[PDB]
């Protein structure tokens, strides 16, 4: 989703604008409308206040939000001193749905002058059929009592069925048990007669009453539709948040109203069933079930309860092979769960996804989570309501709908409401781009010395490709970055370099087109003391998002997965390749030939040096002829009967004598090794060993030597 | 070098000294580090604040007696336990909004039982009639004079009564130094933090007090019921001992409710209200206090040292306090002085203040 440049809307103060959200479209036209409820708006209609509105806000180029076709049509009367409706206590705009040319806007707190008595109770819905507008009130049909559909609040939650049926949910349709009402659109509009206040439709399918055990369950609190038995007709899944001893979600057949599998939670008061979504994550057409528990609380990191919320993914598979998993929240009191918005292929690279929001998380303002779906699901983006509270918690994410595309996306775009601040924001989904790449090393060492002045020249691979589906700009300007050698300290050095530039790294600019064609570049890869450590090849890439956006300004995005940052190793001959495994056998030994030397600035004590390692890769073998304190290599031997150019370097860091001499077989590069032994401490008397520092000779076991000298 | 103490009595209602002889005199010189021991055995009762909460809705058709009886018994039960008791009450039925408050006929607003041929006072917000006062006789007289009202749906909003009770520090009462007990009585599956959508109420409950000038809860009609995790937060923050004193028909639900809110326990309301009286006594054994001493009026001299010969004959130098003292535990403090320099004074004195304790340790030194 996109958060940097969204589209936002607002309305009258205190109007609860954005409490309900959906998408209106025109029949085979691009003038799509982002329907959004304003249930608390003052009504600009005769003889009525406190009615609310459903505002049509266009998609682009304008922020105008205008009321529905039903406007300037006030309270109808019953007699000369009695209004037919007790409107001015309603919430018109609390639930909005649209399929192709239809509106289902409902006022769950609408009241009407009843016929049985003079009381007021029912919820009403105002459809639209092209120009004609009709009234829907399935809970108004002679069932005027709290025992039945009097307190129905019908239309609190509504949904659409592929058979062109409308699934209406009134949690109070029964004694707050709730009921699903499904009526065909053709039957509703055809049977319209305004003088009849309780129109009956013949093909109505609705859930009947239950026992007194079921009560206050709010069956119609949340609704969704899917196929859960495999007959091509959408079943009715419903959010019953307070069922099974307030621990539920019901599934009803589309054409039979029969009871399919029920889902229950293990936590209490978590409100398991506040929102329900029906989509596919695993891959098979058998639709999954999602249940929200925004008040879920479990044992935390400190061993104490914390309310973080939780959701449930039900991988409903045929023949009873059901699998379930639970996703936990992350921020305390954030009410993670709440609005679960079934998105669909928010990323086309795979199957559908789900948006779960936290209306009271983040700094100070609302939080939205995103869960991408992969095979078997179990995949357990972030959005914030940066709008600040005015006089009410800005419940960002409380209302959400992301099932419908509104652009040249394929991905479905997301609408978010912030009713507590009187506003609604459009989160447009972004075009996903997946990428793959790799590289390897082709080239022998001594033959590279003939590369030009002569240097060493090697080769590696430069292959990357993205391709990707969807409608987005054909050519994408990718930035790629590569490293010659990695795992180096800030002070470490390079070994392989680009001869044309000697740069230890290189980044490339490419405007690659979208396609399956493979595109790779071309490049060719005794002054360095480091041999043993392997050369590390590294690969990095990115995309100039700013110029890659379309005319609408929708920013492209690379794959949210596919972590990149990939790297591989390499090795070159003549470093230790002269040895097949480069395993050394040191036996590094020296001896103190001379003894009985007087103590104190006398003639230097003569020692001997010899080598014992037989490893084939005995490059850079070190001669650290360690000595005790108060000694130094005074009088470097010049005779050099078998000595080599080993000249030592001396230092006394942290009271450690360096005397580092240097050199492929155990050989007696021997000469008189002298030491000043200028001991000034008369109370002391008389530890000689060869320290290991050669990586080519380094091993987990270092056969060394240890000897002393006799002084008198 | 002399040092002579006087108050050997180990506490009394009249002899209110909760320490050893607490008046010590001594004659010293520079660097005359002297030693003496004190016993600070605490024999005083523990402080407590108790809040009584009722549903008192039309769900309490005849169950209002169980609430009224428990409040009086809870008052007299803890008076026996302790004489530092402060008690009060506050009531709540449900939110005054469309699907509950009976808004349609002009008759129902003053009486939502009109159609039942009986009267009931208009269903209200959280209105507590009594702040915590030591007057036990006023509490049971006022708490018994309240009646019930009617909401449409079976669940009741007594959860908001808990939240307001645990955030209104001064309107209803909370003492800093006392233990805090909150008993909440209900008989229905109470609304939980999200039932306000059906009522148009979409504001989460807050940790702020909203009683206001009038006793009625101002935000009862514009903010939702409290979250079960929010009640866990404010409860432990203010050291509230919550008791979901509910009925047997819903005890199992409220039992499982308590396992989610730590430190909470339930009790079946009945004529024999012992399900909760043996519970508040349990909380009495967990509110055991501590003993700590302080230094005051010290003239920038006369260094003092303490040894913690505290419970179960444990000795640890440097420490000056031991926790978890029941009534009657005799913690001793061997105190050693350290005088430095030569003040330009002949007679000086300064006091040791046992924190939270009425009495104090005073030492007078005559020196030159
Ligand atoms: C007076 C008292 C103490 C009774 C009371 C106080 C408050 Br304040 C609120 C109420 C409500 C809730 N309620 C109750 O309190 C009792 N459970 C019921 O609503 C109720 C009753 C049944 O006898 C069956 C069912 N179940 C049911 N629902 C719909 C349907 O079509 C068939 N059955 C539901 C009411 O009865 O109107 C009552």
């Amino acid at each position: 989703l996109d958060v940097d440049s969204p589209a936002e809307y607002s309305g009258p103060e205190g109007s609860y604008f954005g409490f309900a959200v959906d998408f209106f479209v025109p029949s085979a036209s691009s003038r799509m409308f982002l329907l959004v409820g304003a249930p608390k708006a003052n009504t600009t209609q005769p003889g009525i206040v406190e009615g609310g509105q459903v505002l049509k806000c266009d998609w682009s180029s304008t922020r105008r939000c205008q009321p529905i076709e039903f406007d300037a049509t006030g309270n109808r009367d019953y007699a000369k001193d009695d209004p037919l409706e007790f409107k001015s206590h309603q919430w018109f705009g609390a639930s909005v749905r649209s399929k192709q040319d239809k509106i289902l806007a409902c006022a769950p707190l609408y009241h009407w002058r009843t016929e049985m008595k003079q009381e007021r109770e029912v919820g009403t819905c105002f459809l639209q059929d092209g120009t004609k507008t009709v009234e829907y009130a399935p809970c108004r049909s002679q069932d005027i009592d709290a025992d039945g559909q009097g307190f129905c609040q019908g239309g609190f939650s509504i949904d659409f069925t592929k058979a062109d049926r409308v699934l209406l949910g009134g949690p109070g349709s029964f004694y707050w048990q709730g009921q699903l009402i499904s009526d065909q659109v053709a039957e509703i509009v055809s049977k319209y007669d305004p003088n009849v206040y309780s129109i009956k439709y013949n093909n109505q399918l609705a859930t009947r009453t239950a026992q007194a055990i079921f009560d206050d369950s709010y069956l119609g609190y949340s609704v969704a539709v899917g196929d859960f038995n495999g007959d091509g007709i959408d079943d009715f899944v419903s959010g019953v948040p307070r069922a099974a001893r307030t621990l539920m979600v019901y599934i009803y057949d589309g054409k039979n109203m029969s009871s399919l599998y029920n889902f229950t939670g293990e936590q209490m008061a978590a409100y398991f069933g506040f929102s329900v979504a029906a989509t596919d994550i695993n891959g098979d057409d058998y639709a999954d079930v999602f249940i929200g528990a925004p008040l879920f609380m479990d044992r935390g990191s400190d061993g104490k309860l914390q309310e973080v919320g939780q959701v449930s993914v039900s991988l409903q598979r045929a023949s009873g092979d059901f699998q379930t998993t639970k996703l936990n929240g992350f921020e305390v009191f954030a009410r993670f769960g709440s609005a679960i918005a079934p998105l669909g292929d928010l990323d086309q690279d795979g199957f559908n996804d789900i948006a779960i929001a936290a209306p009271y998380g983040g700094e100070d303002k609302g939080i939205v989570y995103i869960f991408n779906g992969r095979s078997t699901g179990l995949n357990a983006q972030i959005l914030e309501g940066q709008w600040a509270a005015r006089s009410m918690p800005p419940s960002f994410g409380y209302s959400m709908k992301g099932a419908t595309d509104i652009d040249k996306n394929g991905y479905p775009d997301l609408i978010v409401g912030a009713f507590g601040v009187d506003r609604a924001i459009l989160y447009r989904a972004r075009p996903v781009i997946t990428v793959n790449a790799g590289l390897e090393v082709y080239p022998l060492n001594q033959d590279n010395k003939t590369c030009s002045l002569k240097v060493s020249c090697f080769n590696v691979r430069f292959c990357l490709k993205a391709d990707g589906k969807g409608v987005l700009p054909r050519k994408l300007n990718f930035q790629v970055e590569l490293l010659l050698d990695k795992l180096k300290q800030k002070g470490a050095i390079r070994r392989a370099l680009f001869l044309y530039s000697r740069s230890p790294s290189h980044s490339k600019n490419m405007t690659i087109s979208r396609g399956g064609l493979m595109q790779c570049e071309e490049l060719i890869a005794s002054e360095f003391r480091d041999k043993l450590t392997p050369i590390t090849i590294f690969m990095e890439y990115r995309l100039d998002y700013r110029t890659a956006a379309d005319t609408t300004g929708l920013q492209p995005i690379l794959n949210q997965f596919t972590p990149a940052n990939i790297s591989r190793q390499a090795h070159i001959l003549l470093d230790c390749g002269e040895d097949n495994v480069c395993k050394p056998k040191l036996e590094v030994s020296v001896d103190s030939d001379q003894k009985k030397i007087y103590i104190g600035d006398d003639n230097p004590l003569t020692l001997i040096v010899k080598a014992q390692n037989q490893g084939e890769g005995a490059y850079e073998a070190e001669l650290i002829v360690s000595i005790p304190l108060q000694a130094d290599f005074i009088g470097v031997v010049r005779n050099n009967e078998a000595l080599a150019r080993l000249s030592c370097a001396f230092k006394t860091e942290n009271q450690t004598r360096q005397v580092v001499c240097d050199l492929k077989a155990g050989t007696q590069l021997l000469a008189g090794l002298r030491f000043s032994v200028h001991q000034q401490s008369e109370m002391d008397t008389s530890k000689f060993d060869l320290q290991i520092q050669s990586s080519n000779l380094f091993d987990k076991v270092s056969p060394v030597v240890s000897h002393k000298v006799d002084l008198a | 070098s002399e040092a002579r103490v006087s108050d050997k009595g180990s506490g009394d209602s009249s002899q209110v000294t909760q320490v050893s002889p607490q008046r010590i005199a001594l004659r010293l010189r520079p660097d005359d580090s002297k030693n003496f021991s004190i016993q600070v055995r605490q024999v005083e009762d523990y402080p407590v604040d108790i809040y009584y909460l009722m549903d008192l809705s039309y769900s309490m058709k005849d169950d209002l007696w169980s609430i009224q009886n428990l409040g009086t018994k809870l008052a007299t039960q803890m008076r026996k336990l302790t004489s530092n008791l402060r008690i009060g009450f506050g009531a709540f039925v449900d939110k005054p909004v469309s699907p509950y408050m009976y808004i349609s006929p002009p008759e129902a607003l003053e009486n939502p039982c009109y159609d039942m041929k009986t009267t009931c006072l208009p269903m209200f917000g959280y209105k507590h009639v009594l702040t915590l006062t030591d007057q036990v006789t006023r509490f049971n007289e006022e708490v018994k004079k309240q009646s019930v009202s009617r909401n449409r749906d079976a669940p009741e909003g007594g959860f908001d009564a808990i939240m307001q009770a645990t955030v209104c520090d001064e309107k209803i009462g909370w003492r800093n130094d006392a233990s805090h007990l909150l008993v909440f009585t209900t008989d229905a599956k109470t609304h939980i933090a999200l039932d306000g959508r059906l009522a148009g109420i979409v504001q989460p409950n807050d940790g702020q007090c909203h009683v206001g000038s009038d006793n009625h809860y101002s935000a009862s009609t514009t903010m939702d019921y409290p979250s079960l995790g929010l009640m866990t937060e404010k409860l432990s923050q203010k050291n509230i001992n919550l008791i979901f004193a509910v009925t047997e028909n819903v005890v199992n639900l409220y039992q499982n409710y308590s396992e989610l809110i730590p430190g909470t326990t339930v009790g079946v309301l009945s004529m024999d209200s012992s399900n909760v009286l043996q519970l508040i006594v349990d909380a009495y054994g967990k509110i055991r206090s501590k003993v700590e001493l302080e230094v005051r009026d010290l003239p920038e001299e006369l260094s003092l040292s303490f040894n913690a010969t505290c419970l179960n004959n444990e000795v640890i130098p440097g420490l000056k306090s031991c926790m978890g003292l029941k009534i009657g535990d005799t913690v001793s403090f061997s105190i050693e002085a350290k005088v430095r320099g030569c003040p330009q004074e002949k007679e000086k004195s300064f006091t040791i203040k046992p924190v939270g304790f009425k009495d104090s340790l005073i030492v007078q030194v005559t020196f030159d």
